[PDB]
């Protein structure tokens, strides 16, 4: 039999035994290994499914959106600067931290894409004519010297890792290996980041990945345009460790595990069936 | 069967009704390996000085009690000479044999799940606000759980049935767990493994896993029966190891 | 060059595909990994876990521990029944927050079979019959004991082994369920009754309490990835 | 230096050939046809072994 | 032609790329190389050379020689402490302008040990013995000679030999510590201590001068190249 | 990277195009096919079967089960008609809404034999003889039985055996002809005609019925694959 | 893992070559080339099998 | 003329293809896997050999 492929169960008959498979014990921590077959009579099914769409590798690895980047060529303030920047983190979209959360270390390679897109500002007037825009996306290592503005030397991009794209062409991609310092990537850290137990509690102290700054290389526009990039992950070679229970309540920050008070499950009026 | 000994250092451990052991995740433990070290300095193995049984205090177990929780290897901080060399270390590395022990009678009932959970990472009573390290755990108290939420300004949420990490409570039986079923069982005993991303870590600003206790069914009994039973809680260190002496700390 | 000609589909972004791309970080020394214990491969280790069920979910229990406790006393007549609840376990408000239900709604589709283990919590004196059934979903419920005598079922007897096993099989006519349930492919119904009663020494409480647990069989598989309708955010996390 | 597999095909021209391109394993594809498994570390993790027909206590 | 498809990624400029391109000067006679003398294949062979540290840079020092010289003298009492920083060799400031801490200011990751070489410039006629030690980050800094006691350290006796070399350990939980500084991959202290004192004949100054010499070991590895946080301009050079 | 250079035809949608494309579901597992009786590889087992033609289709008879029925009797002179209609597989009204028509419609060219059989329903003491011609297209209409005579045709004599088959062979100048009529592709006439009478004894009612059968022969071919034009529609169906 | 197959041409150089791109079987092109057929579950799905030439009852 | 080499893996399907395009050999791509080195000329140039255990002078 293949691997990935799922159990026949054998034909069975009927029994008058001093075996006892239906009794067990859960104080013991284990899970029975019962069969169809033990309890009932059965017959012989050749079974072919397989257990392909539910692999670690299976399961994780398609891109989900994990932040949105907005700039545009004309500042109105510093959230809507000609440049914006984004530290790395998983945890601000709440789909892929509920998957990447129902384990506790894990160890991924990674693919970055992003999904650039721009629209004209609201103005009172819009008849213009401008070139394609181009923009860049610089990644800052941790400790790097990162842009203060427009203009800045610091996107000279000598030794940081950039990417710049025309807007019309397929979406950006790259690969990033595996990042972190220690053995696995901590999706949980139960504990401080100084001695005196003091500080930062949770996985934030575990999370230093760096930075993410983007902008226009153009220069100027006619009217101002904003701009919306998209940031899609999507880990590959993937290993798990150590199964999670899902959480049942939504989240409420992004550096915290910090929840409201929720019911174990939704209710029903009795516990009973009363039809025939 | 459901006798059982465990001897470790000069103490032994007796129990005539034991369920079985739980072993981690089928992992014993062990020292580090070569291949996987990354300190280069001698390490310190103390092997019966610090791998023998080490009691806590018991807990009184009422029909009102929620539960009870311990965070490791904090909970052993002034435990002989556990806590003398997690203070002169940087490094420590250690797996755990935690038996837990409650008797009661063949007229009383109750079940205890008995979880070890790594990285059990609680949230915040009251949010927007950082917690006190002394409501998550002190040096060797039991911290508890609630029935109802809690509006602490500086502690975890310590509701049970959320079990303070945001989950379902009854989703807990993926981590190493027992339980203890007053019908059946008296004691619980997990070994764990050493389980971390990186193969040593300081022993003071981590938490490694933290011991749960916690009443599915609640403690009900007749009045003329002993209206006091204490839960107590052995815990062995196994195969501990230690690196980077210099003097004592912990800031 | 080469001459070429451009398919449709070029200069898109399917968000499933699997194609290679070149590395921002190149000939970075990744860490070596080492031995952790407790190594996922498959999302169906998880699900074959045993994970207590709330049965007792009438609210307001949801918001307490009184959840997951089935109350059993000593009856006055026999046959009376326990609990039931439909046998859906990615839409069913009693199975559809435990482990087994968490990763389902992930999937569109189920299939194999599932194992309810139940424990008895009571004291050590009380003894009992219990008889728990499955019923293939033609008839509808069964309105009692006898109508529930013709399914799927076993008589469990409570002594010094204080868990039994109800083997749900698959009894489909298709080989795949949906997670969110229909007609067309229901499942059935699961009741418990009692076989005889609770019969107990004097000095001893009334009420019992019995645990309900679910897990996957080995034969169990999951099927068509989605989005689960569980978690939800109308901004970003800040 | 083509690896050929095989496809993912159903039951009752299976083949695919791929090339790498990049000098870093990180910017490979998926690792798409890895289905092995071991459950025993979490369902079963007891010290003495447990037989089904036997008791458990 | 062939037909083909367009991935996610075409037309783009990653800077980190490798990929071929035509030439525009094609059959260009390259002139032969020769040998030249000093040939660089990798920067840790940079890295591996001492480089004299200004643990003295307490301004106004920095702006002359007075920054490297470490100061001695004659006691009055014993276990008074030479000087003393922390072990951060790409973002303390007595270590990140040094040799070593330059090429890892162009790093976001360091791993490896260090060799501390200490140089006493006295005369020939002056006796003295030394304590250097390292502490591991967790307890805090050492408050005495009592408190390096207990750590990595060496007694250094000055004689014929003029240097020492304090070698200090990769004692870490991680394989890698960041080179712009965190609590979480903090490194430790370095101190130095009077041994016993400096015992001098007459006719000879009171104030020594010792030198301190930093380098990387042969296990010394560093990753994650980035910007380095030294250079800058708000205008292209004309 | 390659050279390469796109030919004419690039970034197209030809929707009879055959190209791969990557999958939206990878690594999904397709449930097992079982065998299902009365599989289907080809339009030609479909077409090789025999469907009722409705000869009657002079309207009001389209709207009932008289469109079938070709009404015979006894005669007072013999030699006279009973049906004709031209060989228009698919572009007569008597022979495009049957099961060869229809296929037939999907495509432009046709080639091979035809099989007409024919199905006296009358009853078992009546007796009776026919004439069944093709007449191949180049001098008209066969007017009489002795125009109709000099063609293929067969005599058909009524007796134990009801069913008789005239076999229309493909006597053509291409290797095609169209399903849309034309001119140059003309098949020709089917024509039938009373050889002697029908002879019954008394008591038995004047009028029988004939059914008429078509179906194509193994050497069929159909060509060039196209829309077909009898089904519309002026918006989408909700 | 090339493969050459014969290319649709008439009656009275020929070839073709295809390689796989993709790791599922549902990512492949069409099956033009398949031309089995057996009509006698339609035609002739009697019991008794019923010569030509011989009367049919 | 293809060049199969291995690519960079860590440490506890691992291979890439180089075909060159042109005609000069500065058009090629970069060598990123060649990491030898000899750190002699630098931190040891003296010309008498000098051993770690013994005496400097
Ligand atoms: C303009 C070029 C952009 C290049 C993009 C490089 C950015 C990627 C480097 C850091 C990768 C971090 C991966 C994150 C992993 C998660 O945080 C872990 N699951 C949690 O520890």
């Amino acid at each position: 039999r293949a691997v990935g492929r799922v159990a026949d169960t054998v034909a069975s008959g009927p029994v008058n035994t001093e075996q006892i498979p239906a009794l067990t014990a859960v104080e013991t921590g284990h899970t029975s290994q019962v069969v169809p077959s033990d309890t009932m009579q059965t017959r012989h099914v050749i079974n072919y499914h397989t257990r392909s769409e539910s692999s670690i590798e299976n399961f994780m690895g398609r891109a989900a959106c994990v932040y949105i980047a907005q700039y545009a060529t004309e500042k109105v303030n510093d959230e809507l600067d000609r440049y914006t920047n984004w530290e790395i983190t998983t945890r601000q979209v709440a789909q892929l931290r509920r998957k990447l959360e129902m384990f506790t270390y894990m160890r991924f390679d990674l693919e970055i894409t992003f999904v650039i897109t721009s629209s004209q500002r609201t103005s009172t007037t819009y008849a213009s004519d401008s070139p394609p825009l181009t923009h860049q996306v610089m990644y800052v290592p941790p400790g790097g010297p990162i842009p203060k503005s427009y203009e800045d030397f610091a996107w000279q991009t000598s030794t940081n890792p950039s990417v710049f794209w025309t807007e019309g062409n397929a979406p950006p991609r790259m690969s990033i290996p595996f990042m972190s310092v220690g053995n696995a990537y901590c999706n949980f850290y139960d504990g401080w980041s100084h001695f005196s137990q003091s500080g930062v509690y949770g996985y934030t102290t575990l999370n230093n990945m760096g930075h993410l700054y983007f902008r226009h290389v153009n220069k100027s526009t006619a009217y101002p345009v904003n701009s919306v990039a998209r940031v899609y992950f999507k880990p590959k070679h993937v290993k798990a460790w150590v199964p999670r229970a899902p959480r049942l309540c939504p989240y409420l920050k992004a550096r915290n595990v910090n929840f409201n008070v929720q019911g174990v499950t939704e209710s029903r009026n009795k516990i009973t069936l009363d039809r025939s | 069967d459901r006798v059982r000994s465990i001897t470790l250092g000069n103490s032994t451990i007796t129990t005539q009704e034991c369920a079985n052991v739980v072993v981690g995740y089928g992992v014993w433990p062990t020292y580090l390996s070569d291949h996987e070290a990354t300190a280069v300095d001698q390490p310190t193995q103390p092997d019966v000085a610090t791998c023998r049984f080490y009691t806590l205090e018991s807990v009184k177990w009422e029909s009102s009690s929620a539960g009870w929780w311990w965070k490791f290897p904090e909970a052993l901080s002034d435990m002989g000479l556990f806590g003398q060399n997690m203070q002169y270390h940087y490094l420590g590395r250690t797996g755990y044999t935690i038996h837990v022990q409650c008797n009661a009678s063949k007229f009383h009932q109750g079940c205890l799940l008995v979880v070890c959970v790594p990285e059990a990472e609680m949230g915040a009573a009251t949010t927007d606000h950082a917690f006190n390290h002394t409501k998550l755990s002190n040096i060797g108290q039991a911290m508890e759980f609630s029935a109802k939420k809690s509006t602490d300004q500086t502690g975890p949420q310590t509701a049970v049935h959320n079990a303070g990490m945001g989950v379902a409570v009854g989703n807990l039986t993926i981590f190493p767990h027992q339980w203890i079923n007053l019908r059946t069982n008296n004691s619980a005993t997990i070994v764990m493994p050493y389980i971390n991303s990186v193969p040593m870590d300081n022993m003071y600003r981590h938490y490694n896993f933290t011991l749960m206790v916690i009443p599915f069914a609640k403690l009900e009994h007749s009045p003329q029966a002993s209206t006091y039973v204490p839960i107590t809680v052995t815990v062995a260190p196994m195969c501990a190891e230690y690196n980077g002496l210099r003097l004592a700390g912990h800031q | 060059g080469l001459p070429t000609m451009n398919t449709p589909g070029s200069t898109q972004f399917l968000t499933s595909d699997d194609f290679q791309s070149p590395s921002a970080m190149p000939q970075f020394d990744v860490t070596p990994e080492i031995q952790i214990p407790g190594q996922v491969r498959n999302l169906m280790e998880i699900a074959e876990v045993d994970s207590v069920v709330p049965v007792n979910n009438t609210e307001g229990h949801v918001n307490s521990m009184e959840a997951y406790r089935i109350p059993v006393r000593p009856q006055t007549s026999s046959g009376e029944q326990v609990f039931g609840f439909q046998l859906q376990p990615g839409h069913d408000s009693v199975l559809k927050h435990t482990l087994l239900g968490e990763i389902l709604n992930y999937y569109a589709n189920w299939s194999g079979s599932m194992k309810l283990t139940f424990m008895y919590c009571g004291a050590a004196m009380a003894t009992g019959k219990f008889l728990i059934a499955y019923s293939p979903p033609g008839a509808g419920v069964p309105g009692s004991r006898r109508d529930a005598m013709l399914g799927t079922h076993v008589i469990w007897d409570v002594g010094l082994q204080s868990s039994c096993v109800l083997c749900v099989p698959w009894i489909s006519q298709t080989n795949y369920r949906y997670v969110t349930s229909d007609a067309y492919t229901d499942a059935g119904y699961i009741t418990c009754w009692y076989q005889t009663s609770i019969v107990t020494p004097p000095d001893i409480p009334t009420t019992s309490t019995i645990l309900c647990f679910v897990s996957a069989c080995n034969d169990f598989s999951v099927r068509l990835l989605r989005d689960t309708p569980f978690i939800t955010q109308q901004a970003l996390f800040q | 230096g083509a690896q050929v597999s095989t496809q993912k095909t159903g039951a009752h021209i299976i083949h695919y050939t791929n090339i790498n391109y990049y000098k870093d394993s990180a910017s490979n594809s998926l690792n798409r046809q890895d289905f092995t498994q071991d459950p025993s570390k979490f369902t079963e993790p007891v010290k003495d072994v447990m037989i089904k027909t036997l008791p458990a206590l």
